[PDB]
């Protein structure tokens, strides 16, 4: 793109918080872990991603990175270390800082009162500027963090804090789990990037990575904001032009928003415009169950294609990532196939395909009777065989223009006939 | 007060007129024959017959849709205003007609199929264009009324076509040019949601700008919403009824809105279950005669899951669109599966295109004399 | 380029015969053609142009047997051959794409002739396996405006088609359409 | 009109004198019921007539068994109509009209 | 077909019955899923099915439908079974040359009419035209 | 169908750019003659009614209309003949 010309002299080179190091040298599949590198980097800290492992398969490898976190609750990190039975005997300056916070609180706490009390503009912005400088030091103050940016986010220099600030926010809340206030920041992060402060390649790559994550954890049915993120910017695979930026998770969450919500008919636009182009020819040599999705599908493949569309379905259901949709995607992924397998086909076996995706032929026949009362296809089913029939030619196709060809031109000569 | 001033003065003018009409029309063959010689038009004559349909049917429904009690409007038309005009002697030319497709379109504001057939047999002077599109629109409606779907449709494609072999220059369905445009593809367009699969004949009836819009609207009626049950009966109520103003809209007056309750509501009672009736069609007919194995596969479509079952499916086939045998030792479900023919279009056309050719070659000659 | 424009226009051409015919665009290939192939004089080929025009007749004739000197020998004799050490991709690239288009500058043609097909003969006379030639007519069916219909599990295809004889209704069709639609301009600078 | 014949004999209460006192009404609906069944089937069962009548005896269904010409099957069902005389459906092809087509392109 | 032409490979005899049938020498099904060649008894019959520059094949075409085929056989073939082994045309036809003759000894009495009349006409029709 | 094409731009189409030209003009001015106006506005050489086509190319189309008309007929005797020969 345009902006490329540009991105190409930086290099990859991103304001990351965590500095590379992850949850190194991992044991179990890895086009799903892959995420916490560039997640955990670009997002900052990720730590529900950390909780989230062990239930699977065990590690002691999430414990370096939760030594290192404060705005959670700092005594929180402090307990899973004891649990992993380590002598840490000096954490003498989180109780001496975080202590001396409730005392420097006593003041602030008492200002934002009066100040909102009094409806006083004044006395409220330089509460604002004390309160905007706190409230970075720890988020157990969660109600007192939701107060603050409530009545005002323009503070003493604006945007420049207000985005480190909203970003902060959003990334807390989802860490408190307090999704309506993510929710609120959902709202204002999207526009504080769009209203953009100087438009630096390190940062308007990072801004449009950060559009992801208030859609990611599922608990009010966000992936609706698939029909967002495709006006808010230019479509992408990724939103990022530098292609060393990698989700994997962003098309197959847009492949579930597409279809499990709204029309087929809807699929090609994205087999075009982001299964195709220039950063998803890097990331089709890489990711092996969103090719298998797309490039089977797309090739007219039936065989390898419903067996390898068959077999993702086991690397899904081992997703812990928190998604409401999982399922969707499992019934969506057989159907979707089916239809346009069978469009031009002559006579498939319910038998062959039940054979198939494991279930019984009786199943695959209701199944089949449901694509065609759904009317996604035009078929018959012969009955003795079990076998599925399609079989239009749609011969003589000259009688379409016939008809029209005359009747436009017989209300059209009455123009030059009136006058 | 300008509104009751143009109205009263359109019935007392006509009120004056059909005391002419009754007079020259029976009796006082040389103040005809005066009035064909004179001008060079006798259209003048002829269009304030039907010029008088519409309008006095606009004011007539603005006092019936004012006065809901103490009926003086609707008893004092229907028994001088119309039957004096009609029954009697007609006029010695083809005003005859007029009078009677004007009292058709008076008819037909009561919701009637009776005296279509005995109209018709009245209307023994021919079929001329001008009438005869005017006939098969309240015909269709007719039909469309009488749950003859299948018929009406047909009568609806024709009057929609407009290849009728006529130019219809100087202002003879004037005003109203595009009702007949609106009307005939609402009407059409609920007949098509009861009886698709017989309709192969769809192309020429209506036009494919419209075909595409009302073609998803029937599948999206049927299927899956009943949103199309709302807007369908918004579009088709001023249209089944033809009522000719709705009056001022005002919260001040009332007066209105209580004979569209009876008006909108007689035509709730058609729509409803003649609609659910197209949703138990929609499942296509898969295999033609079912097994156990497509039998029941119907089953779980004809409705839930529950301990009585059988008996809304043996209800369902009553209907106008299902024949069949039920053989109790097989325990075996047989069915006609039924359609019309693709190949109809075309002949129909041959003579069609051919006034394509016809009055090209004619208008050409009507410019190479002026020119010459 | 004249082989990566030979492995498309090719089976394209022969679509565009097959009526397929308002896909034609200017600047391609077949203008430039037109001063070698106007000419009377065409022996045995002995010039690169000459080379494709032979390889351009075989294939316009759906033979792939034929093409093995003009993908090989000829390339060889200009000393073209030698010069990537990817020649033995290319090599494999030409014989799959000179399969896929030997077949469908076939098929395009044979349309009004078929009837149904042995999928078998297919994986004989084009060396593909059936895994691979299975996506190929999908591809085909799906895209190209032909009226075939697949049995991929039954090793089987289908046409079933009548009028051998449509040229005529079909050129026709062109001359009347391109009436009616262009017709219409004239009106428009009346107004 | 939704054709719920079971449903009808059903939903009738038997308190409404003015429902026994139109003659014949009885009878012309049962009389409605075997005319759509006649349209519409080509087998019933004998339970299944009986039923759709309001719940008919066997000497009852005796009359309206005897009212189209209609029998008993072997060890079975009621024979209503024929299976291809139930039916009669349209035609692909028929293609008559060239007794007109070719008189209108005489000249 | 292998057993009743010999060629020098049985799967190049079945791709030189495509190969003609591509190169319009004949129009054919083969390549089919029975492995049964259909030539078709008529079908929608054209001429790619014969050499239309003259028979490469020997003139032995059966019969196929074309325009007309029925109509100028109906005029021509139903006389020739009438004009060919008739004891009756013989007489209708001299009751023809009767009437020809009829038509001559009455119109060749006008012959001396007509001579004298146009001989004087052709004679001047330089002279008047010029 | 190209002849009407090109003759009609003549026609209308550069007259609707000229009628703006001269517009942009304010049709004319007074310190001089309106000698850019005039070289804006020249006749253009193709006129109405080109006369080859509308007359001896109508000749033409009365004799394609009576070659398809006489091409039709034979047919219009086969379609008769076949049908009803073989209808016994």
């Amino acid at each position: 793109y345009d902006l490329t010309t540009r991105i190409a002299h930086f290099l990859d080179r991103h304001l990351v918080f965590p500095l590379l190091e992850f949850l190194s040298v991992k044991e179990i599949y890895n086009e799903k872990e892959l995420l916490q590198g560039k997640l955990d980097l670009l997002s900052d800290t990720n730590m529900v991603d950390f909780a989230m492992d062990v239930y699977k398969n065990l590690y002691s490898d999430d414990i370096p990175h939760a030594l290192r976190e404060k705005r959670t609750t700092v005594v929180a990190q402090l307990k899973q270390l004891q649990a992993e039975t380590e002598p840490i005997v000096k954490m003498f300056e989180d109780p001496e800082t975080t202590r001396q916070m409730q005392s420097t609180r006593d003041g602030r706490m008492l200002f934002d009162y009066l100040a909102d009390k009094h409806g006083f503009r004044q006395e409220y912005l330089d509460t604002l500027y004390r309160y905007a400088k706190f409230q970075y030091e720890c988020g157990n103050y969660s109600g007192a963090a939701e107060y603050l940016y409530f009545f005002r986010v323009l503070v003493p220099a604006t945007d420049r804090n207000a985005l480190s600030s909203l970003w902060g926010k959003l990334a807390s809340e989802i860490l408190m789990q307090n999704w309506d206030a993510a929710m609120e920041d959902l709202t204002r992060l999207k526009e504080t990037i769009d209203n953009n402060s100087v438009s630096s390649p390190l940062q308007s790559l990072q801004q449009r990575t950060w559009l992801i994550h208030w859609s990611l954890f599922v608990f009010f049915n966000h992936p609706k904001g698939r029909d967002n993120i495709i006006d808010l910017f230019l479509y992408q695979p990724q939103y990022l032009n530098a292609i060393q930026t990698m989700c994997p998770h962003i098309l197959r969450y847009l492949t579930t928003a597409v279809i499990t919500n709204k029309d087929v008919r809807k699929r090609r636009q994205v087999l075009k415009d982001l299964v195709k182009v220039i950063q998803q020819e890097s990331y089709t040599y890489k990711d092996p169950i969103t090719e298998f999705v797309e490039c089977l599908y797309v090739n007219f493949d039936f065989d390898g294609a419903q067996k390898k569309l068959r077999e993702c379905e086991s690397v899904l259901v081992n997703d812990f990532f928190l998604v409401a949709c999982l399922e969707d995607f499992i019934e969506n992924a057989r159907l979707f196939i089916f239809e346009t397998f069978c469009r031009i086909h002559q006579c498939i076996s319910i038998n062959m395909l039940a054979d198939k995706l494991n279930m019984t032929p009786e199943e695959a026949e209701r199944w089949i009777v449901n694509l065609i009362r759904n009317a996604r296809l035009d078929a018959k089913i012969d009955s003795k065989l079990g076998h599925v029939v399609m079989g239009n030619n749609a011969v003589s196709p000259y009688q379409q223009v016939i008809e029209k060809t005359k009747s436009l031109s017989f209300r059209s000569q009455m123009l030059a006939m009136n006058i | 007060q300008w509104l009751w001033d143009i109205i009263d003065e359109f019935i007392y003018q006509f009120q004056s007129f059909s005391q002419y009409r009754c007079k020259t029309a029976k009796k006082s063959e040389e103040e005809i024959d005066f009035l064909r010689s004179n001008p060079k038009i006798w259209n003048v004559h002829s269009v304030l017959n039907v010029l008088h349909s519409l309008v006095d049917k606009s004011n007539i429904n603005r006092q019936l849709e004012v006065y809901t009690s103490g009926g003086d409007p609707e008893s004092v038309a229907g028994e001088y205003g119309r039957h004096s005009l009609y029954k009697m002697l007609g006029y010695f030319s083809l005003v005859g007609l007029l009078r009677l497709h004007s009292l058709l379109g008076d008819y037909y504001q009561a919701i009637k199929v009776l005296e279509n057939i005995e109209l018709n047999k009245k209307s023994m002077y021919s079929r001329v264009p001008e009438c005869q599109v005017t006939t098969y629109y309240y015909v269709g409606f007719a039909y469309l009324m009488m749950r003859r779907y299948q018929d009406a449709i047909r009568v609806f494609a024709n009057i929609l076509l407009y290849i009728q072999r006529t130019k219809s220059m100087f202002q003879r369905t004037t005003y109203k040019y595009e009702m007949i445009n609106k009307q005939n593809e609402q009407m059409h367009a609920l007949l098509a949601i009861a009886l698709t699969m017989y309709p192969m004949r769809i192309d020429e009836s209506i036009h494919l700008q419209l075909r595409e819009k009302y073609g998803d609207k029937m599948l999206r009626m049927q299927k899956g919403d009943p949103q199309v049950y709302e807007e369908l009966f918004s579009y088709s109520c001023p249209k089944f009824l033809s009522p000719v103003v709705p009056n001022y809209d005002s919260v001040h007056p009332n007066y209105h809105k209580e004979p569209f309750l009876q008006q909108l509501k007689v035509f709730s009672d058609e729509v409803q279950q003649q609609a659910q009736l197209s949703t138990i069609r929609s499942f296509l007919k898969l295999y033609t005669t079912m097994p156990v194995a497509k039998l029941a596969g119907f089953l779980d479509l004809t409705e839930q899951e529950f301990r009585i079952q059988l008996l809304v499916f043996k209800h369902k086939m009553k209907n106008l669109v299902w024949t069949s045998g039920i053989s109790a030792l097989d325990g075996e479900f047989q069915s006609a599966s039924e359609v019309d023919f693709y190949i109809d279009k075309d002949m129909i056309h041959i003579a069609d295109t051919k006034v394509a050719r016809r009055y090209g070659d004619f208008f050409i000659r009507q410019i190479h004399k002026f020119e010459e | 380029y004249l082989v990566s424009a030979m492995l498309l226009e090719i089976p394209y051409m022969a679509a565009h015969e097959s009526d397929a015919r308002r896909r034609m665009i200017s600047k391609q290939f077949h203008h430039q053609l037109r001063v070698g192939e106007r000419q009377p004089l065409l022996g045995p080929p002995e010039s690169m142009r000459e080379h494709v025009v032979a390889a351009s007749k075989a294939m316009k004739m759906g033979d792939w047997k034929t093409c093995h000197s003009f993908i090989i020998n000829e390339k060889m004799n200009g000393k073209v051959w030698d010069l990537f050490p990817e020649a033995d991709k290319v090599r494999t690239m030409l014989v799959r794409k000179i399969q896929e288009e030997s077949l469908r500058t076939y098929l395009f043609t044979y349309s009004s002739v078929y009837d149904s097909i042995s999928m078998e003969t297919l994986s004989d006379m084009f060396e593909l396996d059936l895994p691979t030639v299975h996506s190929i007519i999908s591809k085909m069916i799906i895209n190209e405006e032909l009226m075939a219909s697949l049995d991929q599990p039954t090793q089987t295809v289908v046409m079933h088609r009548t009028e051998p004889t449509a040229q005529q209704n079909l050129a026709l069709q062109l001359a009347e359409k391109l009436g009616s639609l262009v017709e219409n301009n004239e009106r428009v600078f009346d107004h | 009109e939704t054709c719920h014949f079971q449903a009808f004999w059903q939903a009738l209460d038997e308190n409404m004198d003015l429902l026994e006192g139109i003659t014949g009404f009885e009878d012309s609906v049962r009389k409605f019921i075997c005319h759509v069944v006649g349209i519409t089937y080509q087998h019933i069962d004998r339970w299944l007539l009986a039923e759709m009548l309001g719940d008919l005896t066997d000497s009852q269904l005796k009359m309206w068994m005897s009212k189209y010409g209609w029998s008993a099957d072997e060890s079975g069902q009621i024979f209503i109509c024929s299976q291809e005389e139930s039916i009669k459906p349209k035609n692909i092809v028929e293609k008559i009209d060239f007794d007109s087509v070719s008189s209108i392109m005489a000249s | 077909l292998t057993s009743l032409v010999p060629f020098v490979d049985a799967f190049q005899l079945e791709r030189a019955i495509v190969d003609a049938a591509r190169h319009c020498d004949l129009q054919v099904r083969i390549d089919h899923t029975s492995r049964t060649l259909s030539f078709g008894s008529d079908l929608n019959y054209a001429t790619r099915e014969d050499a239309p520059i003259g028979p490469h094949l020997q003139s032995m075409p059966s019969e196929q439908i074309r325009n007309q085929l029925t109509a100028m056989s109906s005029v021509l073939a139903k006389a020739l079974e009438v004009i060919k082994p008739a004891h009756i045309l013989q007489e209708k036809e001299e009751q023809h040359q009767l009437a020809v003759t009829a038509y001559l000894k009455n119109s060749r009495k006008e012959h001396q009419r007509i001579l004298a009349r146009r001989q004087t006409i052709e004679e001047r029709k330089e002279r008047l035209e010029s | 169908r190209n002849t009407s094409k090109q003759q009609q731009q003549k026609h209308q189409y550069q007259q609707r750019r000229q009628q703006e030209n001269m517009q942009r003009q304010s049709r004319g001015e007074p310190p001089l003659p309106e000698e850019d106006l005039s070289k804006l506005f020249k006749p253009p050489q193709p006129p109405a009614r080109m006369d080859s086509l509308l007359i001896a190319g109508q000749i033409n189309t009365y004799c394609q209309n009576i070659k398809e008309f006489t091409a039709q007929n034979l047919g219009k005797l086969f379609m008769a003949q076949a049908l009803q020969e073989y209808n016994n």
